[PDB]
């Protein structure tokens, strides 16, 4: 069960919004989507999972 | 949102802005410079025009 | 029409290997267009409402 | 379930490819009945049961 905890609550997806986003401050000038991925690809990362 | 210790209570008001607003602030119309709104009409496939 | 229920069942073969968060969102089929048939704009002349 | 038949955790992005995680027993821990025994459950006292 606690194996199961783990692998579920570590890959995931974020919806970080941007930088900039509207509604937007008066005067802002840069507007840049926040990518947040804490994604494991190869064995060693699941592997490294606490 | 929380009890204090001391029995003061903290509700939205305290930490936010509550108000009225658009579900999304990306898009937004003018007609000859006057805000506005509009809805854009697409034909469905093999329909009469008129 | 066939042609929508025929894209509904490949649709439905491939969604399974498609990640659950975007299964839960719900995938859509619908005939499309490509340009605006009609614009029709709402103005408030009064310059009460934005 | 998980330890016998496996279970199908979540999915993880290998190459650009939505791929499934699996856990499941070495096979070495679940060939035979005797293989029940060396599998243990924590209790709410926190001691593991067999």
């Amino acid at each position: 069960v606690d194996v199961i905890s783990a692998l579920k609550a570590q890959n995931a997806q974020v919806a970080a919004g941007q930088l900039g986003g509207t509604p937007p401050v008066k005067g802002q000038q840069l507007n840049a989507s926040i990518i947040a991925q804490t994604r494991l690809t190869n064995t060693e990362e699941f592997g490294n999972i606490l | 949102l929380k009890v204090n210790q001391d029995g003061s209570q903290v509700r939205l008001r305290d930490v936010a802005k509550i108000e009225l607003g658009g579900e999304s602030y990306d898009v937004v119309a003018k007609f000859n410079g006057q805000p506005a709104s509009g809805l854009g009409i697409k034909l469905a496939t093999g329909a009469n025009a008129l | 029409d066939i042609a929508q229920v025929q894209v509904q069942n490949k649709l439905a073969l491939a969604t399974p290997l498609l990640p659950q968060e975007v299964q839960q969102q719900g995938i859509s089929v619908e005939k499309a267009s490509s340009s605006f048939l009609m614009v029709v704009g709402v103005i408030n002349t009064n310059g009460t409402m934005n | 379930g998980a330890a016998w038949g496996g279970s199908y955790v979540n999915d993880f992005i290998d190459r650009g490819r939505v791929k499934k995680v699996y856990i499941m027993s070495e096979a070495k821990y679940r060939m035979l009945p005797e293989d029940i025994g060396k599998w243990y459950v924590r209790g709410s006292d926190g001691q593991m049961v067999p």
